RNA sequence: CAGAGGUGAAAUUCUUGGAUUUAUUGAAGACUAACUACUGCGAAAGCAUUUGCCAAGGACGUUUUCAUUAAUCAAGAACGACCAUAAACUAUGCCGACUAGGGAUCGGGUGGUGUUUUUUUAAUGACCCACUCGGCACCUUACGAGAACUGGGGGGAGUAUGGUCGCAAGGCUGAAACUUAAAGGAA
């Protein structure tokens, strides 16, 4: 439980499969991997202290495109 | 050539909306084969059969293992993987390892884990493709991936958690190299 | 016109058999197994191994006067893996190479009804 | 340590063939080895164990016996000819696993019966509870007191089939597949039952010989040959 | 006839006194594969081959019978000298005295009137539809104070330390009372 490797790449293991022997350690992954791999610990560490208004911001979409994202994606 | 070989399964009703729609794939990826296959949607059945032009001996064994891992619900571009030399299944069976349906559930959940995490770090480890479903575990690969989703699968109906298999496959990767 | 053995073919892991036995079984024809021919002690279930096994195999068959063979194709079954290994396919496509003639392909693991586990 | 030398051992093997009996059809079935008939171990007694496992698509020159291997004991020699009575019949595999699907029940029953010769038989049933035409749930499940009646009446009547045939009269009987429409008919007026077969036939005890009976299931046959030229 | 297991490779092991493979047969101890389900039964732990016996149980049907015989639980009771063993490990949800539903399914019943069934041997099916009772679940809705195998310090994330308790540096070893051999290290 104590495994930093080890638990990264249990929970990163669905965007790695997204985006690809395979490569999960970092000086090896190359780019969307990177970034996305990157911005997820990042957002993993900062959600503890920081606060839960303020951590995961939304991307501004509008309400007649976005309520028909989240339909195709409940579909 | 051959005398004549046929092969046979039969899928569940749900299914024939999905494998009328792919069916044509089919008939192409068998084709080049010359394997010679029907879609009964009456009796709800699969038959793949030996024409008179396969030279290939061998094939219409993958043809069979095609046809059934259609019939478990295996999509078609991962399941038209096993008409390679190099892949072949599996099905593992966790039906009869522990008594109460707590325990069976607890341990199966497991070892698909949370999120997904455990069995997609378990696909790709060994470079595998894996179904747990019902109380049996379908899984496609490499033979050396399928002795050790095999093993993973078991040594997880078995009390020991599955990530102590997952971080040893990481440590045989990182040793291996 | 021809003349029909049954081939045997059991393809577990780690090796795989080539055995050509007559049409009830009793007597065999060049059992050649896939770890004899090239071992590396873990090249021994390899499609290279199953090929060579299945191929001085069919050399025999035709040496004796077998044209054609029945196909048992057979894993290790039990309680345990069920699926053919590697050579299985090799050792078939090999013995169809090599001259012999190949009907009745059948999949004869033993599926173990109700087994020991537990 | 030391191993051994080689002495080819296929110039020591002979050559016999196996004549099916006459309730098939094309009844060359291939060829067998057995090692030259010296004193002390002929080989017309190395043989007249052995069983032969063919397949009934082959004995009967159609497809739909594609399935359905059956088993011929050698019982008699006589000149290079392996005459054969009938010892078994089996699925292949694959055939039952085609016909295994959720949703439905099977149906299986076994009875030990005694024919009108002295050959006793473990006689198999299989059948598949089917789904009518215009039923729109799922399931078709039998309510298993359908499940003891059908296999009631499958007991009853294949056991009415045996004892009222003898091992030719029974295995013409099942070669075009008609104890399975008897076990149709009898049985429709309970469930439909998809698919039902007789799937495994093993011999438990045989009585004697008589091979009377055996060259009668054949054909007749005596020889005077050749005489020595000097 | 010369290898077979097994492994990521190997090895312990078996093997020309024939292993592994193949065929026939016997014996043993288990187990009941696929069918097998967000199905069934059981008070729970649990229960899957066939047939029979033994008692039991539930739901339904009932213009049968008794007539308050009832509900909840502290206490107590039932179930749960040889051969040596695993359990948990990512999870979830708002509760009850509470309204209606919806689809699917299991057991019973009533009605309809088509197809599979079928006939002067007994009775007995299967499916479709509507209604209804009772279950295992699932998807929703509306409305309520819902108060009055034992041992426990006090939030999370950090930062500093002239306090207390520890652990820890030196410096070629031999080699100190001896400026000391051989050998080794380092460069």
């Amino acid at each position: 439980q104590n495994d930093l490797e080890l638990q990264q790449f249990l929970r990163e293991s669905h965007l790695l499969s997204a985006f690809n022997g395979i490569v999960y350690q970092d000086d090896q992954v190359i780019g969307k991997a990177r970034s996305r791999t990157l911005e997820m610990r990042l957002n993993r560490l900062s959600r503890v202290n920081g606060h839960q208004d303020k951590i995961n911001k939304l991307e501004k979409v509008p309400m007649h495109i976005r309520r028909g994202m989240i339909d195709k994606h409940v579909k | 050539f051959a005398e004549e070989s046929s092969f046979m399964t039969l899928f569940p009703k749900y299914r024939e909306s999905y494998l009328k729609t792919i069916w044509n794939d089919v008939t192409r990826a068998l084709d080049k084969h010359n394997i010679a296959c029907v879609l009964d949607l009456v009796e709800g059945s699969m038959t793949v059969k030996t024409t008179r032009k396969t030279y290939d001996p061998a094939i219409i064994l993958k043809a069979r293992d095609l046809i059934k891992l259609l019939a478990r619900s295996v999509p078609f571009p991962q399941a038209v993987k096993i008409l390679q030399d190099d892949m072949a299944c599996d099905v593992i069976k966790i039906g009869n390892f522990v008594t109460n349906k707590e325990r069976f559930v607890k341990r199966r959940q497991r070892l698909v884990g949370p999120n997904g995490n455990t069995l997609k770090a378990l696909e790709l480890l060994t470079k595998c493709y894996i179904l747990v479903q019902g109380n049996t575990v379908s899984a496609m690969g490499p033979f050396k991936g399928l002795k050790e989703v095999r093993r993973v699968v078991e040594d997880c109906m078995k009390n020991i958690h599955p990530i102590y298999h997952i971080k040893e496959l990481m440590i045989k990767r990182e040793l291996a190299k | 016109s021809q003349v029909f053995g049954v081939a045997r073919i059991y393809a577990s892991f780690n090796d795989t058999f080539v055995h050509v036995t007559d049409l009830s079984g009793k007597e065999t024809i060049a059992r050649v197994t896939g770890g004899m021919k090239v071992k590396a002690d873990r090249d021994e279930s390899s499609p290279y191994a199953a090929m060579l096994a299945a191929q001085d195999v069919a050399a025999k068959c035709k040496e004796v006067g077998i044209t054609a063979v029945h196909v048992k194709i057979r894993a290790t079954g039990g309680t345990r893996t069920k699926t053919p290994g590697p050579g299985g396919q090799a050792a078939l496509r090999a013995l169809a190479r090599s001259g012999l003639r190949i009907g009745r392909i059948e999949d004869v693991t033993p599926v173990p009804s109700d087994s020991t586990r537990k | 340590g030391q191993k051994k030398r080689v002495v080819d051992p296929f110039t020591r093997k002979e050559w016999f063939d196996i004549k099916a009996p006459s309730t098939f059809e094309n009844r060359n079935v291939g060829k067998t080895l057995v090692n030259k008939s010296t004193g002390l171990k002929s080989a017309s007694d190395a043989l007249k164990g052995r069983v032969v496992e063919v397949c009934l698509a082959d004995l009967q020159g159609s497809e739909d016996h594609s399935f359905r291997k059956i088993k011929l004991r050698v019982d008699e020699v006589q000149g290079k000819n392996l005459l054969t009575n009938f010892h078994g019949m089996d699925f292949t595999t694959d055939k039952l696993r085609s016909m295994v699907r959720k949703w439905q029940t099977l149906i299986e029953a076994n009875v030990t019966v005694k024919t009108s010769d002295d050959y006793v038989l473990r006689i198999f049933a299989i059948a598949f509870t089917r789904k009518q035409a215009n039923q729109v749930k799922r399931h078709s499940y039998a309510q298993s007191s359908h499940i003891r009646a059908i296999r009631k009446v499958i007991s009853e009547i294949l056991t009415k089939e045996v004892q009222g045939s003898t091992l030719a009269q029974l295995t013409s009987k099942l070669i075009p597949e008609v104890i399975n429409k008897e076990i149709e008919n009898a049985t429709k007026d309970i469930f439909p039952l998809q698919n039902i077969h007789v799937r495994k036939v093993k011999l438990l005890k045989q009585p004697k010989f008589d091979v009377g009976a055996l060259m009668a299931l054949h054909g007749e046959g005596s020889g005077e040959e050749k005489g020595k030229k000097v």
